[PDB]
RNA sequence: CCCAUGUCCAGGUUGAAGGUGCGGUAAAACGCACUGGAGGACCGAACCCACGUACGUUGAAAAGUGCGGGGAUGAGGUGUG
RNA sequence: GGUAUGAGUAGCGAAAGACAGGUGAGAAUCCUGUCCACCGUAUGACUAAGGUUUCCUGGGGAAGGCUCGUCCGCCCAGGGUUAGUCGGGACCUAAGCCGAGGCCGAUAGGCGUAGGCGAUGGACAACAGGUUGAUAUUCCUGUACCAGUUGUUUUUGUUUGAGCAAUGGAGGGACGCAGUAGGCUAAGGAAUGCAUGCGAUUGGAAGUGCAUGUCCAAGCAAUGAGUCUUGAGUAGAGUUAAAUGCUUUACUCUUUAAGGACAAGUUGUGACGGGGAGCGAAAUAGUAGCGAAGUUCCUGACGUCACACUGCCAAGAAAAGCUUCUAGUGAGAAAACAACUGCCCGUACCGUAAACCGACACAGGUAGUCGAGGAGAGUAUCCUAAGGUGAGCGAGCGAACUCUCGUUAAGGAACUCGGCAAAAUGACCCCGUAACUUCGGGAGAAGGGGUGCUGACUUCGGUCAGCCGCAGUGAAUAGGCCCAAGCGACUGUUUAUCAAAAACACAGGUCUCUGCAAAAUCGUAAGAUGAAGUAUAGGGGCUGACGCCUGCCCGGUGCUGGA
RNA sequence: GGUGAAAUUUUAGUACCUGUGAAGAUGCAGGUUACCCGCGACAGGACGGAAAGACCCCAUGGAGCUUUACUGUAGUUUGAU
């Protein structure tokens, strides 16, 4: 996959703003995509240096609307930390 | 007083489960009918 | 020597047991031991096909040196060992140019014998020779139907075979049961008897220690119902109640010959017994 | 029922064989102490079982609970595959 | 399918709550407080499975909740699971499973070799604290470790070649049960040891008063209670080819040692750190923040050294990792330091359960770990600690009857099929203990005595003396006994859910088959079990410990032999 | 005060005695007794509820079992080829 569709999104809650203040960044990432791919995903597309990246998988949520109930998608959380002496993310 | 379904996913999908199904010629023949039959869920 | 335990309780009241005196070790060679997983009397259908086998002690397989064919070195008796897969026990004997093997352990082995296999070898105990070398009259054991196959005979503790005469390329041999029969010449046999022969004196004693053996309980066919044994079924005890006792597959048990009657061995046995 | 591989059995009690010493003897058998720690051994929780009885009997429960009961290092219990 | 009747009846599922204040339209039922009560070898703390969002936060009160409801494991809306080191994969194999060719077979397929898969086992590198409403050995702080990468410096090797190294030779990994000694350390207890805070009106106490707390990794360094082990050399044979490795045969010397291999733990450093009784802020909580002491003595682990030792018979995985050896491979290697790289999956929450299996927020069932104090042998028992809980209908009344429980005059089995049920016995110490016996037993037979408190005195178990009560294992929890007969020897096993027995099994006995491609059994067969067993073995029938015994009949029927 | 089933049920304004009757009637006959509606209690009756009697017999029903029932047959064995 290319490195443009690694990342999705970024996360913005209240845990990942706080995240923020300590320079990790949250984002939505390719299902299929391994720590190190989002790595350099994340420099490719940001001219950051990263240090340490953190990556979870989120399980597709049940939920239903009227007389129909489904699941939400499966999701890919990566957290990524720069290093000092770097520029940060401006989302 | 042990009742009767001890649940455990392993056993599950190796007594029911869909490779378990296909390796045998009567198993794809219990796929082919719930297949022919339309269910939602063919194998457990 | 067996040892009688005292009544200090009713399981142990009358039970024996071996004394183990002839035993100079309890070290196994770790190089000769191989696995064996309990069949407990199933087969690769998975279906018992014969009862009462099952359960009792896990057991490590010694390699006996059945064949003996390594004539070249003399081998010296390094210990007497305790055997769980047989009722005889096993000597563990180092071949001059170091390979160790085990052995049947004849009647009056010791640890030092230096024993020999071959043709020429002398007519001692714990030697192996070809039957056409050893001289009418001798005591053998552990004898071997086809040349190079290893002994398969007279091999439980106690036992021995005796040479009775040489007639074409057969040997007459008495073999333990008493039946009288041809060995080809070329096969081999070891010099002696089967020791450990107080092996058939011990009293049990108890249910647990058959259970500790390997054998699980026999049920009487008497006592189950028709559709599990011809005996099976009446009210109450009953006696047989048919022609002639029966096994649970209806092949009588008392008298009734097994042994295929057009077997081809039946040309090489001149006196059967047994 | 079996196979492979794990695991569990509070705490007490009794004191088998063997060994040692001193007696005994030609040597012994053998006697007495001590030591030794055997057992489908003993008492008893957990654990397993299910003997009596009451109760329950549109139940708390499609077989249980209460009070007692048996086994509890074994032919033992039990997990995973 | 709808709706009646029974009925406004049965039931509302094993238990303690009370009141004040609050919230709100509304509260026995939600929140807060206080006291009270319940569990505590647990009703606490973990964790595997299973569940699969039930976790957190903010709202909600239709339905669900056996009542209520402002509340909820429910509904709505948002959020939450972070690891080179944990568990799994990229490591290993067991049972078993699959199975190239192969063998077998109307079809279908069955079996099976090489080769694999497969843990419940083997192997394997980090810890303590802090932090969030919800995750943390995963984030952060400090300090580590394992594999590898790039570069710097330092040494030494360049084919008489260091080094690397087999899929090959080896070693190793590597294993049972029981029994107690011993060492260490959790842990526990005590103290007029230390620290901090207090002097208490209900009569008394400023001292021998009260309450509380009383120490911390991995790593690294050094040591270490101890544990196991003889160590050489000469000459030979071997190790499909080689070896300096390893196996081994002889032979010399050694062996209370020697050398070697292991080792719980300890001390220091990690730590100027972190925790810590308690004190305790603002701009509105007990939260920032600050922060004392850390001693002695007693007990002391089947937790650990360690299956170390001893004994036993029933005799107790495999493979890889690993370590060696050459064969081969080699031009470069290694050390120090610096910087840097390290993937996937799980990781929320419940979990002796209202969130698992039981149709239920059901008195059942659910592997493993930790599981404190007094008295105590104890994880029993009673009450408690840390911690958790008051259990999802209530308020009265205090009839019959039913259930569960307590006490009963005199009698004491008269009850009844039957002492069913209940009562009584019950702990520890001491005295004492029959027939019979297979000499072990029977026994805890039986039958008796003692038990509290306070001084004196002790050989440390008592003794003497005194004292109080109806009663001293003052509560709780720990046999009723004896005589005799049948049956079964015994411990065991069984009709899950009306039978636990005299039934089955059993050790022992006997008969018989079976000479090994055994008999026997599963299978059309191949292939298996029997057995990697071999007549002292294996199959089958019957009997059923042990003791004494087991008589007569072979005509019949079977079996065996004859022919 | 709150919540709220169930089995059963042809419609029921559902007494007693003696009698009658498919021979044991709340319901028929004759006579006797009895104002209307409940509540707490007890079980004699409603041949009370539950289960299309299991005993008994029957059905040219079924199933399991036995054997010197009949007819077959796996297996075993003997001969020919
Ligand atoms: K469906
Ligand atoms: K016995
Ligand atoms: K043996
Ligand atoms: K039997
Ligand atoms: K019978
Ligand atoms: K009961
Ligand atoms: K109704
Ligand atoms: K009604
Ligand atoms: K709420
Ligand atoms: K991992
Ligand atoms: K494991
Ligand atoms: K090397
Ligand atoms: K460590
Ligand atoms: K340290
Ligand atoms: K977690
Ligand atoms: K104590
Ligand atoms: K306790
Ligand atoms: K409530
Ligand atoms: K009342
Ligand atoms: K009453
Ligand atoms: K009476
Ligand atoms: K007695
Ligand atoms: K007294
Ligand atoms: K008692
Ligand atoms: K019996
Ligand atoms: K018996
Ligand atoms: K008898
Ligand atoms: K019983
Ligand atoms: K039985
Ligand atoms: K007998
Ligand atoms: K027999
Ligand atoms: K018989
Ligand atoms: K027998
Ligand atoms: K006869
Ligand atoms: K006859
Ligand atoms: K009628
Ligand atoms: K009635
Ligand atoms: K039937
Ligand atoms: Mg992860
Ligand atoms: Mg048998
Ligand atoms: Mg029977
Ligand atoms: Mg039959
Ligand atoms: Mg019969
Ligand atoms: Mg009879
Ligand atoms: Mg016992
Ligand atoms: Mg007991
Ligand atoms: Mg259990
Ligand atoms: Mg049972
Ligand atoms: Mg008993
Ligand atoms: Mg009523
Ligand atoms: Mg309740
Ligand atoms: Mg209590
Ligand atoms: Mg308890
Ligand atoms: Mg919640
Ligand atoms: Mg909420
Ligand atoms: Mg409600
Ligand atoms: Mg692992
Ligand atoms: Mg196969
Ligand atoms: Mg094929
Ligand atoms: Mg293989
Ligand atoms: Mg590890
Ligand atoms: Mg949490
Ligand atoms: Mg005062
Ligand atoms: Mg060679
Ligand atoms: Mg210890
Ligand atoms: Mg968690
Ligand atoms: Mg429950
Ligand atoms: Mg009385
Ligand atoms: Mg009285
Ligand atoms: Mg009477
Ligand atoms: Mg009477
Ligand atoms: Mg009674
Ligand atoms: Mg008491
Ligand atoms: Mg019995
Ligand atoms: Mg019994
Ligand atoms: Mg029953
Ligand atoms: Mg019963
Ligand atoms: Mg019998
Ligand atoms: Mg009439
Ligand atoms: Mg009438
Ligand atoms: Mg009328
Ligand atoms: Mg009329
Ligand atoms: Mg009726
Ligand atoms: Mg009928």
């Amino acid at each position: 996959m290319e490195l443009l569709d690694v990342i999705k999104r970024p996360v913005i809650t209240e845990k990942s703003m706080l995240a923020m203040d300590e320079k990790k960044y949250t984002f939505e990432v390719d299902t299929r995509a391994n720590k190190t791919l989002v790595k350099q995903a994340v420099e490719s597309a940001f001219d950051v240096k990263v240090a340490n990246v953190n990556i979870l998988n989120v399980r597709p949520k049940f939920k239903r609307m009227g007389k129909y109930a489904g699941y939400t998608k499966k999701r890919r959380k990566a957290i990524v930390t720069l290093t000092e002496d770097s520029k940060e993310i401006q989302l | 007083m042990k009742r009767t379904y001890q649940p455990n996913k392993r056993k599950r999908q190796k007594v029911h489960g869909f490779r378990k199904r296909m390796s045998t010629k009567n198993g794809r023949r219990v796929l082919a009918s719930r297949r022919r039959k339309g269910r939602k869920v063919i194998s457990a | 020597a067996i040892k009688k335990y005292k009544p200090t309780t009713n399981g142990r009241r009358n039970m024996t047991s071996s004394d183990f005196a002839e035993i100079t070790t309890s070290t196994p060679e770790k190089s000769l031991l191989q696995p064996l997983k309990n069949n407990a009397g199933r087969n690769n259908n998975g279906r018992i096909t014969v009862r009462h086998q099952g359960g009792g002690h896990k057991r490590q397989y010694r390699v006996i040196d059945f064949k003996r064919n390594k004539d070249n070195v003399a081998a010296v008796v390094k210990t007497i060992e305790y055997d769980p897969n047989r009722s005889a026990n096993i000597a563990l004997v180092h071949y001059e140019d170091g390979v160790k093997a085990y052995i049947l352990a004849p009647k009056g082995l010791e640890v030092g014998m230096r024993l020999v296999s071959g043709p020429e070898a002398d007519i001692k105990v714990g030697n192996a020779l070809p039957l056409e070398n050893i001289p009418v009259g001798t005591v053998i054991h552990n004898i071997e139907m086809k040349p190079g196959k290893g002994g398969q005979l007279i091999r439980s503790a106690g036992t021995s075979a005796q040479v009775l005469g040489k007639e074409g390329k057969y040997v007459l041999i008495r073999l333990n049961s008493g039946e009288v029969r041809m060995i080809l010449a070329t096969c081999r046999a070891t010099i002696g008897s089967v020791g450990n022969e107080q092996h058939e004196l011990i009293n049990i004693g108890k249910a647990g220690r058959s259970r500790w053996m390997r054998k699980r309980p026999t049920v009487r066919g008497s006592v189950m119902n028709p559709n599990d044994h011809p005996h099976g079924g009446g009210e109450g005890k009953t006696p047989i109640g048919r022609k002639a006792p029966v096994s649970p597959w209806g092949q009588p048990a008392i008298g009734y010959k097994t042994r295929n009657k057009k077997a081809k061995s039946d040309k090489l046995i001149v006196r059967r017994r047994t």
